[PDB]
């Protein structure tokens, strides 16, 4: 098959490709850096003040627990930066997925040290999107429970709604009739709310002297018969486990409490059920690093994708359907790390060719059962008069019906800009791809940070034209600031990362080795047969 | 088992090989069986009731065939 | 098991032996050399004048396709012997099945030199049969289209009908809907007609200025409202795979155009679906071109067909059910080249209690899921007065519903005579075996040659006798000499073989290579549970 | 609903009306009376030396059977029409739906007038055609025979291959086995081959010193080792009712026959297993003999088909889809005696809207389980040197993609021409559609009369131009001639259902009778959900 490879373009010495490898290492150490602080969680401040208590901090809780050098891959880590008013490090819960006695599993837990471990907004919203992830791609649960509440002041965004606090409980008791385990280790205060997340599992673990659920703790309890009773007595860890069988097992301490959490993911009898002709893994040819200076770093500058496909697929070694046709969008077959793949990956715009070519790809991926996978880098569909009456519009939906039916396992990476109509014909947010990844020079939002102050200017002189009038380059100047200013802050990774818009921000030479132990952990679950609706001709 | 099996007529294989620098499409079709089979690294040659071993081994996309002292390379066209 | 061993009782250096593998062995050298014919095509004529064009031969484009060295099964390949006035090879197309990237597939190609490659009635009735096969046992299929038309003096023939063209694309459309990948390659001309072969099949590819699809060619399309227009111009290569999107792949010769598809087979994530508890392959205990000598030389002369069977099955291992009762009848389990296999051969004539042996059998073997071999040499069943008192009728039912309601994979061999009622309760071609093939010794026909001139004749002086008078030896003789020669000949391999009556003779000392090769191939799709109709008890 | 409505536009008293009017009853009483002459049988002669022997005449046992009044839609009765040397009326078996018991039954019964009942190639072939009918459409089975064997001299094409003789035997015991009763009443001689169709049936039936079911009869029989014995000594009514067990009911004679047959369809416990929403069924708006003057007489004579939809439908309501695009192809909604129908009449040509314009509506129905009914007028695609490069060809193809995988009941009317690519398009023949009709003003041929002269002599003078020469007016007139006429005979009506290209020609006047009568019949079998292939898009 030494046909199907691809030769790059790319010279690795070029000053140009230093000069975007450049600016690109930036922003990833940018990243970097960031991430570093999230892992301080409350700050040394209590954070040292939690190890006071004899309590192990979260992330280490996390590595006791994983298997011996065991990856981790975590999600949302950017999770509520610089949304609440006050610092709410990766949301106050830290959710990945990782080896438990050779079993990938979904892993979550609160940082007792983010203002009480509580539950902001967000800390449900990453909570709930662990849990999807998990019934998805069928991952046993791992609640790793040491939260205070809810977060008293915003409880409005908390506690209603349908997917707010208690769609946990729903989504729970769902997995463990569905047969999905659901594992419960607690190992700080569980007052009220998050006291369900213990009593509604299939096995659950308590740590004496430190454990506690009960309904109400002795504040609440206090607040109402009067009644004056100390957390031990009330719900400590001895009443649940020798009274009233709340809980299962009884740990000495934090490290004995996950060990036993460890046993009961060994006597799971579990079997993947995912199913693929995969083939033995074999490394791309270029060094999957070079791929910093591959991306340009002028943002809208052309390059071409093929690019970064050969640094990903396995030997690089790709074969292009439709090779010459609607080239805005290229799609073709490949293998990572074994796992065979279908790509789609755009080159551009997109005009009604291109959609046409993609919904016909998807068909054939979605008739052998290749997973899908999407590398957004989408501006837009080519407008124009004859382009409209040409159906860009039909044809258009023509891919999203595919892209939004297509049942194998979906896995979307952003890698340029997910912008307008594109970001849905590309599997974006909204379709559930398994897993939604955001490169740190990428740039999401509805439509360009003067596109947008373009149109919502022209009308403001459209209406004030039939009105007598006409809009003087002084006011319409101070409409279009405040956009221009918006879109340029809310199309930021960081922005989106912080409202789980997409399950983390990466390392674009990483990306490879991402989809491996992604499409890997989606193997745990049936790559079920896909039916498309009706298709406008 | 490529051997080439056919329904009535012989054994037949077509191959787009390369030694040296001169491709040529071999076209193999033996209704006896015989004449060359081949264990571990070599080559045994049944020619006229006089059998004879030479050493060939391959490596990746490429074989060689010590014929006559040289040691030549064979591989596949592309 | 050193007893469900078959002691064979030929003497291979007796007189006798030789005496029939000597003709034996003459008839098969009677068909090698058909067969080379047959391989010339057009003749040297136009087959010189094809690859004057810079096109590869048909047979050619197939050995290269193929995996290196792999096997190929060819499909009746006498097709159309000596059927229309002209003389057209293997009917214009030659197809059959081998290993592409490691999967067993279904290969269909025109020859551009046989009578401009147009589809003559049987061509037609040969490509189908090429569907049948690789719908029934799930093989992908890769048509290396290079066709005229459709031989229009014919069409009548040809066009209308259920079981004619078009039926063509019907069962392509369905194969591509039950997940059976459906694979173009046009190498040609592919006006009208074969124009919806490339245009409906999941993956299609174009050789540039050498393939052509247009609805309507330049004859045709002058013929329209004038215009005058190339070849390449109307529905070229490069129109197909740039603008329309008629074509996905952009072939740069017949040889690239072949790897170009090997590739598509590769990314197939195909998978087999047969399953049978196979065992390690043991070969016969006798060579199997004994054979020559086991099969009398003289047609009405009985034989052992357990002789036939011991050179078959693996190491002649070969359990016999209801041993010795309905004699006529042999019925055992084995195993052939791994693959567990239920035989039912024919041993002499078949009264009533073969029958019922045979349907018992039949519901052995379809619950156990074990495929079925029938080997036929029946001559009819056996008449009379209280053989028909007895029931022999509906008794030869119960064989009959068996056989056609029977869901594991069937295969029949012609080893004798296909006389009559004998043919389908043994499994002929309309019961739809997976495959049917024939020896150049066996013979099939309604009935004897005489056999029916005798009746025939019969009622002519029956008819002429209640009418005042008789039938004159005179008369009587003229009225036999006809149907007696008639019958000799419709009766013979060629004659059947042409009319795709079965998938083409074979050489008897091959047949067990040939059954191993089917039932593997067979395998790629599932063995269905069975459904019997009422029994006539 | 007053706007579903379709307003005439034809004048049933102008001269251009009764003019066409005129010309087409005139085809219609032709038919009419070849009709009657085909109800003869093997003529006044033989015939009535049937009822000598006491024997009921086949259409007579036939109306004897039904219910009271109940209605016949007979089944190819041009069959064989000027097709053998002599005349073999409606193939020797006549075969249609009837009433039984409350039950829409097939019932197929041998004409012993017609060539003593023996099976000519063509009457295997409508047997068989009645049992895909019955299959598809889940009819129960009443099978009365009364015939010789298979025609011996034409043998050839009527006992081996697939669909041939004994086809009738696997159809039966599968139906069977997907518990379609299969009755039989054996009211004549059985030899041989029809041997079967009592002995594999469910319930069986014979009369008294009449019937006589052997495998071989005495002429046989005595060519056997000798003996000699009578016919009812053999195998008659008795041995078979008291000895064998090859039947079930001994009858009186004919009359009695059919009652006792009657009676087996009374304990069925039958119910119907299709479901639409069918509404109270209401009348045309216009009579329906008014369509003899809405068909022009010129046969290339352009006119409006929603005129013909009209006096079909109910209250002639018809909802229009993609009203005003690729108009070539009228597409809508409506009722036809309560059931609900998608329909899809030609008007003119057919460019790529068309298509997609048919295949986003089959889609549709296909969705709703809704019946699709086809109006063939097609005079093929539009050609062109753009018209191909714009994907005139994948957007046919998208057509047929759709209509081979519909799994609604399809239905098929000729009322205009069935050339080329159109036919397949339209669910022809080849694409199942439950009943194929044809009006006896409507041609089908794989093209044209001198289109195909034009091209087939096109060719002619290429081959001969590049080879220094040119074929003068003299030559090309001579190669042109006999296909001109070729092709206006093998496009008549006769010439089409004489071969079973169609369950029979209609009078244009009761199309919408009879497409009431089918739906209902079919659905005594189930609305299949439907799966599609790939679209190439
Ligand atoms: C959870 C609890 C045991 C904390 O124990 P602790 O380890 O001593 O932690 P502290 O009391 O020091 O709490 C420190 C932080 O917790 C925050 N906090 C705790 N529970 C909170 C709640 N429900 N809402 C908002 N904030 C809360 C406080 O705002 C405080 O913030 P600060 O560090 O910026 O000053 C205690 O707050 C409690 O009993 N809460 C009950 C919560 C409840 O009843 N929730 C019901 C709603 S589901
Ligand atoms: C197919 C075609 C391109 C041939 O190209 P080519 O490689 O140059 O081959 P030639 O033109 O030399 O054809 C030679 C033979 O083809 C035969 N032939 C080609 N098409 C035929 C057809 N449709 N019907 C009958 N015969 C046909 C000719 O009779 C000729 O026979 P001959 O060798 O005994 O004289 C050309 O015949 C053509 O354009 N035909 C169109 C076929 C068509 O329109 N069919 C539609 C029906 S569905
Ligand atoms: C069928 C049979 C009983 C006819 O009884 P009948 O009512 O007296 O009718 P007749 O014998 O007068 O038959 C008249 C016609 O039947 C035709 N016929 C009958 N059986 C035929 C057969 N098997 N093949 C060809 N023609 C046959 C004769 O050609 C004759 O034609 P004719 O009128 O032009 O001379 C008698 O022909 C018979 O015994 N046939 C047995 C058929 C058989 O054994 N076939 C086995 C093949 S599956």
């Amino acid at each position: 098959s030494h046909m199907a490879i691809l030769h790059t373009q790319i010279n690795p010495r070029s000053a140009e490709f230093a000069a975007n490898a450049a600016t690109m290492l930036e922003q990833v150490n940018a990243l970097r850096t960031l991430l570093g602080r999230i892992h301080e969680g409350g700050g040394s401040a209590a954070q040292a003040r939690h190890s006071a208590r004899g309590k192990l901090l979260v992330r280490e809780r996390i590595n006791r627990l994983l298997d011996p050098g065991s990856p981790f891959l975590e999600l949302s880590a950017l999770a509520a930066h610089e949304v609440y008013g006050e610092e709410v490090a990766a949301a106050g819960i830290v959710a990945g997925i990782g080896r438990v006695e050779g079993v990938e599993c979904m892993i979550v837990g609160n940082d007792a040290t983010v203002k009480g471990g509580t539950y902001y907004p967000l800390t449900v919203k990453k909570h709930l999107r662990a849990q999807a992830i998990a019934l998805e791609n069928r991952l046993p649960c791992i609640y790793l429970v040491d939260s205070g509440g809810a977060n008293l002041p915003r409880q409005d965004e908390v506690f209603p709604d349908r997917e707010h606090f208690g769609r946990i409980f729903f989504n729970q008791a769902n997995m463990s009739a569905r047969g999905i385990p659901q594992i419960a280790v607690v190992m700080g205060s569980c007052t009220a709310g998050g006291a369900y997340v213990p009593a509604m599992s299939d096995e659950t673990v308590m740590v004496r002297e430190q454990a506690t659920i009960f309904l109400a703790g002795p504040p609440l309890v206090k607040a109402a018969t009067g009644e004056v009773v100390s957390a031990e007595e009330l719900g400590g860890a001895d009443v649940h486990c020798k009274v009233s069988g709340v809980a299962d097992h009884y740990a000495e301490d934090d490290d004995h409490a996950l060990a036993i959490a460890r046993r009961c993911v060994a006597n799971l009898n579990w079997r993947k059920q995912g199913q693929l002709q995969c083939r033995a893994p074999r490394a791309p040819l270029y060094p999957a690093e070079e791929l910093y200076g591959v991306i340009p770093a002028d943002s809208k500058q052309p390059y071409d994708v093929r690019e970064v496909i050969a640094r990903l697929v396995d030997g690089s070694e790709f074969d292009e359907f439709k090779a010459l046709f609607g080239t805005t969008l290229v799609c073709g077959f490949a293998h990572l790390h074994g796992y065979p793949i279908a790509i789609l990956a755009n080159n551009g715009i997109l005009f009604a060719e291109a959609a046409q070519k993609g919904a016909h790809f998807i068909e054939l991926a979605c008739q052998r059962g290749i997973p899908l996978l999407f590398l957004q880098n989408i501006t837009g569909f080519m407008v124009g008069q004859k382009y409209e009456a040409g159906g860009i519009a039909k044809h258009g939906a023509k891919l999203v019906t595919a892209v939004a039916c297509a049942r194998v396992p979906k896995f979307t990476v952003l890698i340029g800009g997910s912008f307008g109509a594109g970001n849905y014909g590309m599997c974006g947010r909204a379709y559930d791809p398994r897993f939604l990844w955001m490169w740190p020079n990428a740039r999401i939002g509805v439509m360009g940070g003067e596109q947008a102050a373009g149109v919502l200017a022209q009308v403001k002189r459209e209406q004030a034209e039939r009105a007598g009038q006409q809009l003087g380059v002084e006011e319409e100047a101070k409409i279009k600031a405040p956009i221009l200013e918006q879109y340029e802050h809310q199309g930021h990774p960081y922005y989106s990362s912080a409202r789980l818009w997409d399950d983390g921000v990466i390392d674009p030479a990483q990306t490879r080795e991402v989809l491996a132990l992604a499409l890997s952990a989606a193997l745990n679950a049936p790559i079920e047969p896909t039916a498309f609706g009706v298709f406008r001709m | 088992r490529n051997d080439g099996w056919r329904s009535a007529l012989a054994r037949e294989s077509d191959l787009m090989l390369r030694c040296r620098d001169e491709r040529r499409c071999v076209r193999l079709r033996h209704a006896s069986p015989s004449q060359y089979r081949l264990d571990g690294d070599d080559l045994v040659s049944r020619v006229d009731g006089v059998t004879r071993r030479s050493a060939a081994l391959r490596r990746g996309r490429q074989l060689f065939l010590e014929w006559e002292g040289e040691l030549l390379a064979i591989e596949a066209v592309d």
